[PDB]
């Protein structure tokens, strides 16, 4: 099936530049127009622009034409977004999308770009251990910028999982917890590992959680 | 640029309800109107295109109507998996523009939380910090009170709460309350407890542990 995977999101200083990439699979990329859409945290969707297959037509929303340059590499089935001199108002999740029919039928999961004068910091990962139903988890502490992704048992465990929205601590660093409820009889039996990924700092941590 | 306005901006409805959302365009866009659904923590998904055409694999309960400047999106019978923010999008003139979204929430019966307490790990303690976590799992309504008790006495420390969005299967919420203390302060007390008050609980529920046990 059609797959759209964005990468490159992280911390950008105000006035800074960054290039995003959208790697595709499951379709002949060279035959399709491609687009970018953004969404500021807790806000609406904003169309950035589109590129036709041979790159002869590139259209942008007028208010953002200075901040963005759209390009593509048909040989690599990759869409790019060159971000220029970003502002605090440009903090958003950036989605690559595929137009079809004037509708966008496929969307990537998006990549978050944070525009801030602070510094990047990887998280510390700690177990939340239990002692009919039991709960366990992982505490993902002191990171910047957002986001962190958490999976359980490399994605084999999904039912009963709750990954909480991050909280901004007094230190200006983020923290979140990911929890899962399981049968209590499985505590001695099954292995539980949370897989934490913080792409902005290239931090990957696998933490075994034992009672 | 064509301005797209949605109404209501937010609504609560019950499973089984017919739900109708409107979209109005600043100028005539003929029938070039699309609807997207965005589930919590997920990317938008195309539901309806060209005002009334269902996209491939979209449930028959979703429909669209209108023309010119006024459009309607209807869910014939609301399902728990329909919890989302819905957006309209005009495709008549460049730049393509979206409505501000309609956040659809679900009203359901009271569900009491299941409560769990977690001590700080020995790994975190070695670093100089102690975070104590109280989990309130799968409850409804969103309103809940969590109180930290240290040695059966009320503690007025640094505690922060986080709440999930409504679950797509049972429309419940979960909440975490995290008490952060320095290792030195964590060691000034023995019993750590979190006391929970919620509409589904006839009397408050306490979960506790003894430091070192
Ligand atoms: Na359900």
């Amino acid at each position: 099936e059609v797959q759209l995977v964005e990468s490159g999101g992280g911390l950008v200083q105000p006035g800074g530049s960054l290039r995003l990439s959208c790697a595709t699979s499951g379709f002949d990329f060279s035959r399709y127009w491609m687009s970018w859409v953004r969404q500021a945290p807790g806000k609406g969707l904003v169309w950035i622009g589109e590129v036709n297959p041979d790159s002869t037509s590139i259209n942008y929303t007028p208010s953002l034409k200075d901040q963005f340059t759209i390009s593509r590499d048909n040989a690599k089935n990759t869409l790019y977004l060159q971000m220029n001199s970003l502002r605090a108002e440009d903090t958003a999740v950036y989605y690559c999308t595929r137009p079809n029919y004037y509708a966008m039928d496929y969307w990537g999961q998006g990549t978050l770009v944070t525009v801030s004068s602070a510094s990047t910091k990887g998280p510390s990962v700690f177990p939340l251990a239990p002692s009919g139903t039991a709960a366990l988890g992982c505490l993902v502490k002191d990171y910047f910028p957002e986001p962190v992704t958490v999976s359980w048992n490399s994605g084999a465990l999904t039912s009963g999982v709750h990954t909480f929205p991050a909280v901004l601590q007094s230190s200006g660093l983020y923290s979140l917890s990911s929890v899962v409820t399981v049968p209590s009889s499985s505590l001695g039996t099954q292995t539980y590992i949370c897989n934490v990924n913080h792409k902005p700092s290239n931090t990957k941590v696998d933490k075994r959680v034992e009672p | 640029d064509i301005q797209m306005t949605q109404s209501p901006s937010s609504l609560s409805a019950s499973v089984g309800d017919r739900v109708t959302i409107t979209c109005r365009a600043s100028q005539d866009i003929n029938n070039y109107l699309n609807w997207y659904q965005q589930k919590p923590g997920k990317a938008p998904k195309l539901l309806i295109y060209y005002t009334s055409r269902l996209h491939s694999g979209v449930p028959s309960r979703f429909s669209g109507s209108g023309s010119g400047t006024d459009f309607t999106f209807t869910i014939s019978s609301l399902q728990p998996e329909d919890i989302a923010t819905y957006y309209c999008q005009q495709g008549s003139t460049l730049p393509f523009t979206f409505g501000q979204g309609t956040k659809l929430e679900i009203k359901r019966t009271v569900a009491a939380p299941s409560v769990f307490i977690f001590p700080p790990s020995d790994e975190q303690l070695k670093s100089g910090t102690a975070s104590v976590v109280c989990l309130l799992n799968n409850f409804y309504p969103r309103e809940a009170k969590v109180q930290w008790k240290v040695d059966n006495a009320l503690q007025s420390g640094n505690s922060q709460e986080s709440v999930t969005e409504q679950d797509s299967k049972d429309s419940t919420y979960s909440l975490s309350s995290t008490l952060t203390l320095s290792k030195a302060d964590y060691e000034k007390h023995k019993v750590y407890a979190c006391e929970v008050t919620h509409q589904g609980l006839s009397s408050p529920v306490t979960k506790s542990f003894n430091r070192g046990e």
